[PDB]
C-alpha cells in the first residue's frame, strides 16, 4: 500500500529486526566441519555454544521450520509494502545457508578417504572460519544500517529475484 | 560535529542492545527480563539489588574476619588437638 | 544496486569479505605448514617476572637491615593454586 | 685495557639486548598501519607518533619488572589473557569503520596500549628470556636493564635504517595498495590465532573464576575402572617464597610450604635472639662445617674401635654395623613397641595417619607461667580429579534410567537405540568408524599422541607406526652345501672329506693377535729380531709344532672326552683297524635349553676376558600324595607390635574380579560363554617379602687374609655418608673377582649398555629400542 | 583353536615353557591370586582344589610357586575397527596411556618412586616398606619385581637401655655401644628420649615375630639377626635365575627357582652369577635416579625444602652447579673440589655408556646375526678312555690310547689308520655307539679334499 | 700394629689421597709389550742359526700349512659375509648403515650385522616385536622367549621414520626434567623452557633428561626427535653467542673449541674406547687377577646417581626435625630450662594434624587399573545380548 515513500537512513527498528534471519546460519556452521576438529580447538567450544540454540528449536513443531522458508519466500519477497533495506537482508539470510548445504552434500558424496585425510580437514577449517566470519560481518552490516554486498552472488542473485 | 555522529551511533546502540536482548538470552530472558522490567523502578530494583551487593559486602565481611580472627588462632588450634601426650581434656581438667 | 529504489542507503564495501576469505585460506595453509600452533609462547613468563621482582627487592632489603616479606605470598590464596595448575597449558 | 670493558655489566646488557632484534610479532601490525596511511602531510606525524608509542610501550614493559605499582598493574596473567581477544576483535571491526591533534594522540595511545598485552613472538621468545636469565644473576640490576633496552633500541634503529636504505637503493603502486589490503588479512589471521589460544593484595583475578583449573585441558583417559575415579594429579607442590639455607648459604625457595612458614613466624614472635645470629649468610655457615667435622670425628672413632675389635678374637658378624632395637628384658625377650622405638621409628614419629605430663611449650605459647581447629588456608589436600563425568552410552539404554545428567561430557560412538524390525528389549547398532573414541569435551582433541592423520588420504584411524605397513670358492661352496645339508634330514656320504673334518676341528680353538698369519709374515724380514720361547711351549702344548707323524700329535691334544665306558665301541674300533690294515641325524631335544647357556657364556666372555631338576621329583611326589600346610599365621604372629591388651548369580560372581573378559563361542550352557578373569599381583606386602627373603638361609642351613674390605663393616647407607664426610675435608680368586666385579672402570659403561640392549629388550620392560638411538651422529663420517 | 589366531610371525625354533624349565598351570576360574604358592594358600583355595579333585580334573598344585597362564585379548565383532587379530594389536597401542614418574605414600606407611603404567609399577622404581627395613631397587613389570634388582632386608639387633645391668654386662664383654660415639648433648637427648618412651610404654612390652617358637618347630632354629641381601634375576616378584645371596657378609650363589635355591649350579656358575649380580647393581643404580621427586608426596611430607630445583635461574655463585658448557667458565668453590671431581668422573662414565660402549660391544644387529649363525653343539667331537691313570707316580696322567672322532649330528663314529703320505687316513666305522658290531671286513675310506682345499 | 688396624689405616689414607693405578710404568710396559717375539741383541751366530733352522722346520710341517690355509679360508668367508649385508632395509638409511665401523670379534675379525632383505621378513619382525611388547604391556599371554632373544625392530621400522614420528610425539608433550652436576632434578620444563636453558649454555647435548614415555634417563642427543625439537636456528645462534662472549671474557681465542667439542671421527672414538678397555685389562693383569687397593672406587658407590639424597643423608637424626629443626630446638632449650623430647614430638604431631588432617596417602598401586577401554564396552554388549537370550528364545 505504501513504501514508497522510501527512507533516507533506516531507523533501528529494521536494524534489529532484519538481522534475525542470520541466526540459523550462524549456528549451522559446524555441521560438516567435524573433520577439522583435529586442527582447531575452538570448533569444539563453538558446538557447545550453539547447543542451547539448537535445543531451543525442536520444542516448536517441524511445520514451523518447514513453513518458515515459504513464509519468507512469499510473504516478504512479494508485494511492495516493506522496506527494500529489510527484505534485502531477509533474502540475504534466507539462502546464505543454501551454499553451505550444497558444500555439505558435495562433501558427503566424496569418499571418506579424502575427507578425513590431511586435505579435507584443511579445506573444511578454512571454509568454516570464512563462512562464520562472513555471517558475522553481515550481522555487523545489518546493525550499521546498510546493505551487505558480498562479492560474487549477492548483487545479481539477491537483487534480481527479489523484485516485486 | 560530535553530536551528529553520536545521534547516529545511538541508533546502532539501541539496535544491538535489543539484538542481544532477542537471542537465546531472549528465551530465558522472557522470564528474567520481564520480571526485571514490569516493575522497573519497583520490586526488582529493591529485591535483586540486595542479592547484588550481598556478594560485595560478603567478601568485605570475610576480609574483615581475616582482619579479626588472625590473632591467636594457631595457638588454640594447636592446644585443641589430641596427640599421644596432649589433649584438650587434660588441659581443661587441671589449670 | 537498485532495482526498485533506495536513495542513499550505503552499500557495503566488497573487499571485506574478500579479505575474510583470503585470510581463512592463508590461515589454513599456514596451519598446514606448522601444525603445532599451541607451541607459540608469550614474550614474558609471569612467574619469572615475579621471581625477578622478589629477588631484587629481597637483595635490596638484606643489603642494609630488616627482613623482607614477599608480596607474592600476600596474593589471595586461590589465585596461586590457579596459576600453579594452569601455567603449563595457558601461560607456558 | 679492553679486558675490564668486556667484563662489565653494561657491555653484557648491550650484547644480550641486541640479540632480541632478531624477533618479530603481532606488535608491528600498528607500526605497519602507521605506513599504510603515510600518504599526506600527516603521514610523518602518524609515523613518528606510532614509533614513539611503540618505544614507550616497550620501555614501560621493561620498567614494570622492578617498579612496584607497574608490576602490580601488569602482573595479572588471567586478566590480560582474557582481555586480549576482545581488544583485537573490536579493533579489527572498527578499524574497518580538532584538526589532527586528537588523531595523533589516539594513535600514540593505541600503539602504547598494544604493547602491554604480552603478545607472542615468531619463531619463539627465547631471546627475550635470555635477558631475564642474565638479569637474575647480575649485580647492578638498573644498569643492566638500561643497557639491555639501549641495545635493543640500537639494533631496531640499525636494522630499520639498513633495510630502508637497501630498499630505496634499488607493481609499486599495486604493492602500495596491496599492503593496505593485507593489513586486514594479517589482522584477521592474528585474531584467529589468538582465538585459538585465548580460552600487595591488589591482584584481583578472583572475580573471574572462568579458567577452572579442575577441568580437563588434556586429551587424556577417563579412569572409571569400577566407580571410584578421583585419581590423584602428578603435580602436588605449590608456589610460595621463603628464605632457606640451601647448603650453607642463604637462598630463596619458591616452593616452600606455607604452614611451615606460618608456624615459624608464630614461634619466632615469642622468643628473642635466636635468629639474630649475625654472621655470613650468603657465605658458608661455620655451624655447618663444625657439625660436619664433629660427625666425621665421631664416625672415625667408631670405625676404628670396630676394626680394633677384630684383632681380639671376634667374628666379623659380631662387629658388623646393624640396625639396633632397644631391649627391655632379654629373659622374656620383651622389647619396646616398634612405634615408640626412637631407633626403628624415630623419624616416623610426629606423623599420624587415620587409616607429670604438662607440656611447657604450651605454657610458652600462651605466655603463661608454669603451674604445678582454625584453618585460615594452611591445609593441603591431595589434588584429585573431583569431576565425575559420564559417557553418552552410560545413559542411552531404556526409557526408565534417570539419574538426571543434562550433559554426558564424554563423547562416544554413533550407536542407535531401536533395533526391532515387541518382546526383545534393547541391543546396539553402530557400524561405523570412530574418530572420537572416549575424549572429554573439555580437551582440545588437537594434541593426541597415539592417533594421528599421517597421509594426504586417509579413511580410518591408524597409529603412526602401524600405518606405513678366487681359488677358495670351491671349498667355501662345499662348506655352504654342508651347512645347508644339516637343515634337511639327510647327509651326503661323499660330501664331507678328510680336509673338511680337519678344518672343522681346527676352527674350534681360536686366536686373535698373532696367528699363523702374523708369525709367518714376521718370519720374513729376518736377522733383526728374536722369537720368544713362551710361544714354543704354547705350540708344544697345543700340538701345532714342537722340536714323527705330526698329524697324530695334533689329533692327540684337542680336548678329548673322558671315559664314556669306551669298551663298548673301542672293542670294535681296534680290531677294525688291524683287520683293514691288510643319514638320519639326532633330534637333540635339549637344544633350546643349551642355547641360553651359550648366550650367557658369550655375554660373560664379551664383557670379561631328567628335565626339571630331578632333585624336585621326590618333593613333588610326596607333596601331591599328601599335602602339608605351612603355618605362616603362627610364624608371623604379632608382626605389627601393637597387641596392646541367574542374573544375580552372574552379576554378583563378577564382582570378585578387578578385570575380566567375556567371550562367545550352568556347566555346558555356561561352557559356550567364556569368562576369562584377569588376576593382578597386589599381594606384595612387607610380611611376605621378609618371609621369602629370610627363608632361604633357614632352608639351606639344615642341608690380605681373605680379601678384607674394611668399609663392609659399616652399613650401606652409612658408608657413603662417611666417605662423603671424609672427602669434604682356586676359589679364593673367583670369590675375590665376584666381590670386586665392578671395580674396573669400563665395567660400569659395559654393564649399562648390556642392561639397555642385551636383556629383556622385547618383553615390555624397556623402551630403549624404540626411543633411544643406537649410535651417535655428531662424529664426522 | 582361539590360540591359532594369535601366532603369526611363525616362530621357527618353537620355543615353549619346557625350554625355559618352568611349570605353568591353567588356573581354576574361582582363583584370585596369580599363582598357587602354598605359602598364601587359604581355606577357599583348598575348597576350590578339593572341588576340582572331586570333579575329576588335576588342579596342578606343587610344593612351590606355580604361575597361572594369562589369557588372550578378545576380538569384538561389532567395532568395525578391529575385525581381526592384527586389528586387536593395532588397537592396543592406540590407547592414550604413557609411563608416568610418580611418588606415592600408602596407608600402611610404604612408598614407591618410579615409573608406572595404567596404575601399575612398570620399568625402574624403588619400593620401601617397614620404615626402611625392606627396600627394593630394580625393574618392574605389571606390579611385579621382574628383571634385575637388589633387595635389602634387616632384622633388628639388641641395643641396651641406658643405665641397665645389660648395658654393664655388654660393656664388660667388650661389645660396641652406639651411643658412646655421639656428642654429649645428643647422647643426653637420646637418654631422655628413651626414658620418655619407656615411661609412655608402661607395661606393654612386645615380643617380635622372629622370636616365636614356631620358627624353632618348623626349621630347627630362629632366623639370625643382621643384614640380608640378594642381587640377581627376578620374576613374578621372586628370585629366578642366577644371583648372589648374602647374610651378614656370607656369600651364597647358584640358580634360584621362584625363591628356592637349588643344590646344583645347573649352569649358574661363579662367573655368570657375578655378571648377573653386576647387572642387578647397575639396574638398581639406574632405578635410584627416580628417588625424591620434587613434586611427589614423599618430598612434601618429609623431603628437603632447600634444594634449588629451578631450571634456569642460577645465582652468580651457583652457576658451577649447572650442567652444560657454561660451568667451564665458573670455578668450583674450595669446599667441593674433591666431591665434584669424583661426581664428574662417574657422570663421564655414565655418558660413555651411551657414547663409547656401542663401539666396543655387539649391538642388536650383530646379536641377531650371532643368534641365527651360532653352533650350539660342534659337528665333530673327540673321545677317549679313562681319567688316564698311571700307577707309578701319584697321578701324572699320560695318554696312551689314541682318540676317536664322533660326528655328533648323525651320531656316526670316525676312526683312522696310519699311512705314509697323508699322515693318518681316516674312514667311516659302520658300527657305532649304543651297540653295533659283528666282524670287520671292508671299509669306506671317505676321500680327502686336499686338492680342493688348497685350490 | 695389628693386621686389621694397618688395613684400616691404609683405607683411611687412600680415601684421603685417592691415588691412580691406571698410569703406572708397569701397566704402560705391559701395554706396548711384545705379545710375540722378544727382540733383543743377537747371542752370537749359534743362536741366530738355531732360530733360522727352527723357522725352516716350522714352515715345513704340513699342519702349519693346513692352519694357514684354514685361516685364509675363514678370512675369505668373513669378508663375503660382510659383503652380503652392506645395505639396510630402507634406502634412506644407507649412509647411516655404512658410516658406523664394525665391532671386532673374538677371532679379531669384524662382526657382521644382519640386514633385512625382503618386505615379508621386515613385516614378520615388526609384528613379532609389536605383539610381544604390547601383550607384555597390557598383561596378556606372550610367547616363552628367553631373556636374551634379540629382535631387530629398529631397522625394520627405519631410523628416520622413528625420528620423524617421535619428533611429532615430543612436540605435543611437556613435563621434562634434567640432572645438574650434583645429580639433583631440575624442572618441570616445557619445550620453551628447554630451549631457553639450551640457549644460555645451561643445557647441552650431553645433559641427562627424562621425558613422558621413556624408561630411563638418557642424554638429549640420544633421544629420537629431541635435538630437532630443541636446537632450532635461533637456539643455536643464542648458544653460539653465549659461547663467544664467555670465551672472549676468559681470554680464550674464539676459534678454539670448548672442552669436549673437538671434531673426531668414528674410528678415533672406537680406538679410544678399545685403548681404555685394554688399559684396564692391563691394570688387572699387572696386579695379578684383582684390582689393586683396599678401598672400593668412588664410581662403584654411584654418588652421582644418588645425588638427590645427598641432603637427606648429610643430616639424619632420630627426630622428625620438620616443624622444630635442631637449631630451633637448641634455642627452645635455652629459653625453656627443662625441655624434654616428648613435648617437641607432641608439638610436631599437633602441627601435622592441623595440616593433612588424616590425608596425604593414596590407595595401593592396583586400585585404579582399567585395562583396554574397548574391552569394557565389549563386555557390556555381551551382557546385554546374554540378558536378551536368557529371557526369550
Amino acid at each position: 500500500f505504501r513504501f514508497p515513500p522510501m527512507t533516507k537512513k533506516p531507523q533501528w527498528w529494521w536494524r534489529t529486526l532484519a538481522c534475525l534471519p542470520y541466526l540459523m546460519p550462524l549456528h549451522e556452521t559446524w555441521m560438516y566441519a567435524e573433520t577439522a576438529y583435529h586442527l582447531h580447538p575452538f570448533l569444539e567450544d563453538f558446538e557447545f555454544l550453539t547447543y542451547p540454540f539448537l535445543g531451543a528449536i525442536g520444542r516448536l513443531p517441524s511445520w514451523f521450520l518447514m513453513a518458515y522458508f515459504f513464509v519468507a519466500y512469499l510473504g516478504i519477497v512479494r508485494r511492495k509494502e516493506w522496506p527494500h533495506f529489510f527484505r534485502f537482508h531477509v533474502v540475504m539470510g534466507m539462502l546464505l545457508e543454501i551454499a553451505l548445504q550444497v558444500i555439505g552434500t558435495v562433501s558427503k558424496w566424496m569418499p571418506l578417504g579424502v575427507y578425513w585425510g590431511k586435505f579435507g580437514m584443511h579445506f573444511w577449517t578454512a571454509v568454516a572460519f570464512a563462512y562464520l566470519f562472513t555471517v558475522l560481518e553481515s550481522i555487523r552490516c545489518a546493525l550499521a544500517g546498510m546493505y551487505a554486498d558480498i562479492p560474487f552472488v549477492c548483487d545479481a542473485a539477491y537483487i534480481q529475484i527479489p523484485y516485486d | 560535529g560530535i553530536a551528529d555522529e553520536t545521534l547516529q551511533v545511538v541508533l546502532a546502540t539501541l539496535g544491538f542492545i535489543f539484538l542481544y536482548t532477542y537471542i537465546i538470552t531472549g528465551e530465558e530472558l522472557v522470564k528474567l527480563a520481564r520480571d526485571y522490567i514490569r516493575f522497573l523502578m519497583g520490586r526488582p530494583k529493591t529485591v535483586r539489588l540486595t542479592r547484588a551487593m550481598d556478594s560485595w559486602n560478603g567478601f568485605l565481611e570475610k576480609m574483615s574476619r581475616q582482619r579479626v580472627y588472625d590473632e591467636y588462632w594457631l595457638e588454640k588450634a594447636i592446644i585443641n588437638t589430641p596427640t599421644w601426650y596432649d589433649s584438650p581434656e587434660k588441659y581443661r581438667r587441671v589449670i | 544496486n537498485a532495482y526498485r529504489g533506495d536513495p542513499g542507503v550505503p552499500h557495503a564495501d566488497a573487499d571485506r569479505f574478500v579479505n575474510i576469505w583470503i585470510g581463512s585460506a592463508a590461515f589454513s595453509v599456514l596451519t598446514w605448514v606448522n601444525p603445532y600452533m599451541w607451541q607459540l609462547s608469550n614474550q614474558f613468563n609471569y612467574h619469572d617476572k615475579w621471581m625477578l621482582f622478589e629477588q631484587y627487592h629481597w637483595k635490596k632489603a638484606r643489603a642494609k637491615k630488616q627482613p623482607y616479606e614477599f608480596k607474592w605470598n600476600k596474593i589471595p590464596k586461590e589465585v596461586r593454586d590457579s596459576y600453579y595448575y594452569n601455567w603449563p597449558v595457558y601461560f607456558p | 685495557l679492553c679486558m675490564k670493558i668486556i667484563n662489565s655489566v653494561v657491555v653484557v646488557g648491550l650484547y644480550y639486548g641486541f640479540l632480541t632484534t632478531f624477533s618479530i610479532g603481532p606488535s608491528y601490525l600498528f607500526l605497519l598501519r602507521a605506513r599504510v596511511m603515510d600518504e599526506g602531510e600527516e603521514g610523518t606525524e602518524k609515523k613518528v607518533s606510532a614509533t614513539t608509542g611503540f618505544i614507550a610501550g616497550q620501555l614501560m614493559m621493561f620498567i614494570s619488572i622492578y617498579y612496584a605499582p607497574l608490576h602490580l598493574a601488569l602482573g595479572r596473567p588471567h586478566t590480560i589473557t582474557v582481555l586480549a581477544l576482545p581488544y583485537l576483535l573490536f579493533h579489527f571491526f572498527w578499524n574497518n569503520h580538532e584538526m589532527r591533534n586528537l588523531r595523533i594522540q589516539c594513535v600514540f595511545l593505541n600503539n602504547l596500549i598494544f604493547q602491554l598485552f604480552n603478545h607472542f613472538i615468531l619463531p619463539s621468545s627465547m631471546l627475550a628470556r635470555l635477558v631475564n636469565i642474565y638479569m637474575f644473576r647480575c649485580n647492578n640490576k638498573m644498569l643492566f636493564v638500561t643497557s639491555s633496552f639501549v641495545g635493543w633500541l640500537i639494533g631496531h634503529i640499525l636494522f630499520m635504517k639498513w633495510v630502508g636504505l637497501v630498499l630505496v637503493w634499488i607493481l609499486v603502486s599495486e604493492l602500495r595498495n596491496s599492503m593496505a589490503r593485507i593489513f586486514s588479512i594479517l589482522l584477521f589471521i592474528t585474531c584467529v590465532y589468538y582465538l585459538g589460544r585465548i580460552p600487595l593484595w591488589f591482584e584481583k583475578p578472583f572475580v573471574t573464576l572462568v579458567f577452572d583449573y579442575k577441568r580437563w585441558n588434556r586429551p587424556n583417559r577417563y579412569i572409571k575402572n569400577d566407580k571410584i575415579e578421583n585419581i590423584v594429579r602428578n603435580e602436588m607442590s605449590q608456589y610460595f617464597f621463603y628464605t632457606c639455607q640451601s647448603d650453607g648459604k642463604e637462598r630463596i625457595s619458591f616452593t616452600y610450604p606455607p604452614n611451615l612458614s606460618t608456624f615459624f613466624e608464630m614461634i619466632q614472635k615469642r622468643i628473642p635472639s635466636f635468629t639474630k645470629e649475625k654472621k655470613t649468610f650468603d657465605q658458608v655457615s661455620t655451624y655447618w662445617s663444625l657439625i660436619h667435622e664433629e660427625k666425621r670425628e665421631n664416625l672415625k672413632k667408631e670405625f676404628l674401635n670396630r676394626i680394633e675389635a677384630l684383632d681380639k678374637e671376634w667374628s666379623v658378624e659380631n662387629i658388623l654395623e646393624k640396625t639396633t632395637r632397644f631391649c627391655y628384658n632379654e629373659a622374656k625377650k620383651e622389647y619396646l613397641p616398634k612405634i615408640y622405638d626412637p631407633f626403628l621409628h624415630g623419624i616416623s614419629r610426629g606423623r599420624i595417619k587415620k587409616l607429670s605430663w604438662i607440656n611447657k611449650i604450651h605454657g610458652l605459647l600462651l605466655k603463661i607461667n608454669y603451674k604445678k581447629m582454625d584453618f585460615p588456608e594452611i591445609n593441603k589436600k591431595v589434588p584429585r580429579w573431583s569431576y565425575k563425568l559420564i559417557s553418552e552410552l552410560e545413559e542411552l539404554e531404556g526409557e526408565n534410567e534417570e539419574n538426571v545428567p543434562m550433559e554426558p561430557g564424554i563423547r562416544s560412538r554413533k550407536a542407535k537405540r531401536v533395533v526391532v524390525f515387541d518382546e526383545m528389549a534393547l541391543i546396539r547398532y553402530s557400524q561405523q568408524s570412530d574418530f572420537r573414541r572416549e575424549i572429554i569435551k573439555g580437551s582440545m582433541r588437537s594434541q593426541r599422541r597415539k592417533t594421528v592423520i599421517w597421509e594426504f588420504f586417509q579413511a580410518k584411524v591408524h597409529s603412526p607406526l602401524f600405518f606405513d605397513r678366487k681359488n677358495t670358492l670351491y671349498f667355501i661352496s662345499t662348506i655352504k652345501n654342508l651347512i645347508s645339508n644339516k637343515k634337511k634330514m639327510s647327509y651326503d656320504l661323499c660330501s664331507l672329506s678328510q680336509a673338511y673334518v680337519f678344518y672343522k676341528l681346527s676352527q674350534i680353538k681360536v686366536s686373535n693377535f698373532c696367528k699363523l698369519k702374523a708369525v709367518l709374515e714376521y718370519n720374513i724380514c729376518i736377522t733383526s729380531f728374536f722369537v720368544k720361547n713362551k710361544i714354543k711351549v704354547f705350540f708344544q702344548e697345543h700340538g701345532i709344532f714342537h722340536y714323527v707323524n705330526q698329524w697324530k700329535n695334533w689329533l692327540r691334544s684337542q680336548y678329548q672326552y673322558n671315559l664314556p665306558q669306551i669298551s663298548w665301541a673301542r672293542l670294535v674300533t681296534q680290531n677294525w683297524k688291524n683287520k683293514i690294515n691288510k643319514a638320519d641325524s639326532l633330534l637333540n631335544p635339549k637344544h633350546n635349553v643349551k642355547k641360553d647357556s651359550i648366550y650367557n657364556l658369550f655375554c660373560y666372555k664379551s664383557i670379561h676376558s631328567f628335565f626339571f631338576f630331578p632333585e624336585f621329583f621326590l618333593f613333588s611326589s610326596t607333596y601331591k600324595m599328601k599335602p602339608w600346610v605351612i603355618p605362616i599365621k603362627l610364624l608371623l604372629l604379632n608382626f605389627n607390635e601393637n597387641i596392646n591388651v541367574t542374573e544375580a548369580e552372574l552379576d554378583l560372581f563378577l564382582t570378585r574380579y578387578s578385570r575380566f573378559q567375556l567371550r562367545w563361542n550352568k556347566l555346558m550352557k555356561k561352557g559356550i560363554l567364556i569368562i576369562e578373569p584377569v588376576r593382578l599381583s597386589v599381594q606384595n606386602d612387607g610380611q611376605l617379602i621378609i618371609y621369602r627373603t629370610i627363608g632361604i638361609s633357614l632352608v639351606h642351613k639344615n642341608k690380605n687374609y681373605d680379601f678384607f674390605v674394611p668399609e663392609k663393616i659399616l652399613s650401606p647407607k652409612r658408608r657413603r655418608e662417611f666417605r662423603i664426610l671424609i672427602c669434604f675435608n682356586k676359589d679364593k680368586n673367583n670369590l675375590i673377582n665376584l666381590k670386586s666385579f665392578l671395580w674396573p672402570n669400563f665395567k660400569l659403561e659395559d654393564l649399562a649398555c648390556m642392561n639397555r640392549y642385551w636383556f629383556n629388550t622385547t618383553n615390555g620392560n624397556h623402551f630403549s629400542m624404540i626411543r633411544i638411538r643406537m649410535y651417535t651422529r655428531f662424529p664426522i663420517p | 583353536f582361539y590360540e591359532d589366531l594369535f601366532d603369526f610371525p611363525r616362530d621357527p625354533e618353537r620355543w615353549k615353557e619346557q625350554d625355559l624349565r618352568e611349570i605353568w598351570a591353567d588356573g581354576p576360574l574361582e582363583m584370585t591370586k596369580p599363582g598357587w604358592d602354598p605359602a598364601w594358600a587359604d581355606e577357599d583355595d583348598w575348597d576350590v582344589v578339593n572341588d576340582e579333585i572331586q570333579e575329576g580334573r588335576d588342579p596342578g598344585i606343587q610344593p612351590f610357586y606355580v604361575p597361572y597362564r594369562k589369557p588372550y585379548p578378545a576380538i569384538p565383532d561389532n567395532h568395525y575397527d578391529i575385525e581381526n587379530a592384527k586389528g586387536v594389536v593395532e588397537e592396543l597401542d592406540r590407547i592414550e596411556e604413557f609411563l608416568q614418574w610418580v611418588s606415592y605414600i600408602f596407608p600402611d606407611g610404604s612408598s614407591y618412586e618410579g615409573t608406572v603404567w595404567d596404575d601399575l609399577a612398570q620399568g625402574k622404581g624403588v619400593y620401601i616398606a617397614e620404615n626402611g627395613l625392606v627396600r627394593y631397587e630394580g625393574e618392574w613389570l605389571q606390579n611385579d619385581m621382574e628383571g634385575h634388582g637388589v633387595i635389602d632386608v634387616d632384622i633388628p639387633d639388641i641395643e641396651p637401655i641406658p643405665g641397665s645391668k645389660l648395658e654393664a654386662k655388654m660393656r664388660a664383654e667388650g661389645r660396641i655401644i652406639k651411643r658412646d660415639y655421639m656428642t654429649p648433648e645428643d647422647r643426653k637427648w637420646l637418654e631422655m628420649d628413651v626414658e620418655d618412651s619407656v615411661a609412655l610404654t608402661d607395661g606393654n612390652f612386645q615380643v617380635p615375630f622372629y622370636e616365636n617358637e614356631e620358627w624353632v618347630t618348623q626349621f630347627g632354629e630362629k632366623p639370625e639377626k643382621g643384614r640380608y641381601r640378594y642381587a640377581g634375576q627376578w620374576k613374578h616378584s621372586r628370585m629366578h635365575g642366577c644371583g648372589v645371596y648374602e647374610v651378614n657378609e656370607r656369600i651364597l650363589y647358584g640358580r634360584f627357582y621362584f625363591g628356592e635355591l637349588l643344590e646344583e649350579e645347573h649352569g649358574c656358575t661363579v662367573d655368570i652369577c657375578a655378571l648377573h649380580s653386576g647387572l642387578a647393581e647397575v639396574a638398581a643404580a639406574k632405578a635410584r635416579m627416580f628417588v625424591n621427586k620434587p613434586d611427589g608426596m614423599i618430598r612434601e611430607e618429609r623431603g628437603p625444602y632447600g634444594d634449588p630445583q629451578h631450571p634456569y635461574f642460577y645465582e652468580e655463585d651457583d652457576v658451577w652447579m649447572a650442567p652444560g658448557f657454561i660451568n667451564q667458565f665458573y670455578e668450583v668453590p674450595e669446599y667441593w673440589e674433591t666431591y665434584v671431581g669424583e661426581v664428574d668422573q662417574e657422570r663421564e662414565m655414565w655418558l660413555n655408556s651411551f657414547y663409547k660402549a656401542p663401539l666396543r660391544l655387539p649391538m642388536p644387529a650383530e646379536l641377531e646375526h650371532w643368534w641365527e649363525n651360532v653352533e650350539v653343539t660342534p659337528e665333530f667331537v673327540l673321545l677317549n678312555k679313562e681319567p688316564e691313570p698311571d700307577p707309578n707316580d701319584p697321578s701324572k696322567l699320560v695318554q696312551k690310547e689314541d682318540p676317536v672322532i664322533l660326528h655328533t649330528p648323525t651320531g656316526r663314529i670316525i676312526n683312522y689308520v696310519e699311512d705314509e703320505k697323508h699322515g693318518i687316513r681316516l674312514f667311516w666305522q659302520p658300527p657305532l655307539e649304543e651297540g653295533e658290531e659283528v666282524d670287520p671286513s671292508k671299509v669306506e675310506f671317505l676321500p680327502l679334499g686336499f686338492d680342493e682345499f688348497y685350490g | 700394629p695389628g693386621p686389621y688396624k694397618q688395613i684400616a689405616e691404609q683405607f683411611l689414607w687412600e680415601c684421603e689421597n685417592i691415588p691412580d693405578y691406571r698410569h703406572t710404568p708397569e701397566v704402560d710396559k705391559l701395554l706396548n709389550e711384545d705379545p710375540v717375539f722378544e727382540k733383543k741383541e743377537n747371542p752370537s751366530t749359534e743362536e741366530i742359526e738355531a732360530e733360522q733352522k727352527w723357522w725352516e722346520s716350522f714352515r715345513a710341517s704340513p699342519v702349519v700349512q693346513f692352519m694357514t690355509r684354514a685361516e685364509e679360508i675363514a678370512d675369505d668367508m668373513n669378508k663375503m659375509e660382510l659383503e652380503d649385508n652392506d645395505t639396510p632395509y630402507r634406502k634412506e638409511d644407507k649412509d647411516y648403515w655404512r658410516a658406523i665401523p664394525h665391532v671386532p670379534g673374538f677371532d679379531g675379525r669384524p662382526m657382521p650385522r644382519k640386514a633385512i632383505k625382503s618386505k615379508e621378513e621386515s613385516d614378520d619382525k615388526f609384528w613379532d616385536f609389536m605383539k610381544q611388547f604390547l601383550f607384555g604391556l597390557w598383561g596378556f599371554r606372550q610367547r616363552p622367549y628367553p631373556p636374551g632373544r634379540p629382535i631387530d625392530v629398529a631397522q625394520a621400522i627405519g631410523y628416520k621414520r622413528l625420528e620423524k614420528r617421535y619428533y611429532d610425539f615430543i612436540m605435543k608433550t611437556g613435563g621434562w626434567w634434567y640432572k645438574d652436576r650434583l645429580g639433583r632434578s631440575r624442572g618441570p620444563c616445557e619445550i620453551i623452557t628447554l630451549k631457553t636453558a639450551y640457549g644460555a649454555g645451561i643445557i647441552d647435548r650431553d645433559t641427562f633428561i627424562w621425558g613422558e614415555d621413556m624408561d630411563e634417563w638418557a642424554p638429549i642427543h640420544m633421544v629420537y626427535g629431541l635435538e630437532p625439537a630443541i636446537a632450532t636456528w635461533e637456539v643455536r645462534l643464542g648458544a653460539a653467542a653465549t659461547a663467544f662472549l664467555h670465551k672472549l671474557q676468559k681470554g680464550i681465542p674464539p676459534w678454539v673449541p670448548l672442552k669436549g667439542r673437538e671434531p673426531k671421527t668414528y674410528k678415533q672414538l672406537q680406538k679410544e674406547a678399545i685403548e681404555s678397555k685394554k688399559r684396564d685389562m692391563a691394570v688387572l693383569e699387572a696386579n695379578g687377577g684383582v684390582w689393586p687397593g683396599v678401598r672400593t672406587p668412588s664410581h662403584a658407590l654411584f654418588l652421582w646417581a644418588s645425588g638427590s639424597e645427598l641432603t637427606t643423608v648429610l643430616e639424619s637424626d632420630h627426630m622428625p626435625n620438620k616443624f622444630i629443626p635442631k637449631q630451633l630446638r637448641l634455642e627452645l632449650a635455652k629459653v625453656i630450662p627443662g625441655l624434654r623430647p616428648w613435648e617437641v614430638i607432641s608439638i610436631e604431631q599437633a602441627m601435622d594434624q592441623i595440616s593433612y588432617g588424616g590425608e596425604w596417602y593414596r590407595e595401593p598401586l592396583g586400585t585404579y587399573t582399567t585395562g583396554p577401554p574397548y574391552i569394557r564396552e565389549w563386555n557390556r554388549s555381551v551382557m546385554r545380548l546374554f540378558r536378551i537370550f536368557y529371557n526369550l528364545s
